[PDB]
This record gives structure tokens, sequence and C-alpha cells, in this order.
């Protein structure tokens, strides 16, 4: 992602914690 | 929570919550 899916749009936390790890 | 639209830094902060420890991706 980054961001595309975040910056553009709403990630959610569960996707955060694709990006923590 | 409202999960805003974050570009750069802002994501990154939320990272910086959600982390902790470990570090970001990567």
């Amino acid at each position: 992602g980054i961001v595309e899916q975040c910056c553009t749009s709403i990630c959610s936390l569960y996707q955060l914690e694709n990006y923590c790890n | 929570f409202v999960n805003q639209h974050l570009c750069g830094s802002h994501l990154v902060e939320a990272l910086y919550l959600v982390c902790g420890e470990r570090g970001f991706f990567x």
C-alpha cells in the first residue's frame, strides 16, 4: 500500500497491523 | 475512531501508535 490506500482513502487499523510487521 | 486519510507522516504516527516497539514495516 503506503500512500494510495490511506492518504487517498481509509486503510483501517487491521491494515496498520499489517504495516508494523 | 475515524481512521483518517493519512498522507506521509500522519500515516507514520498512526503506525507509531500501533507499533510501540518493533519499528514499522521493515
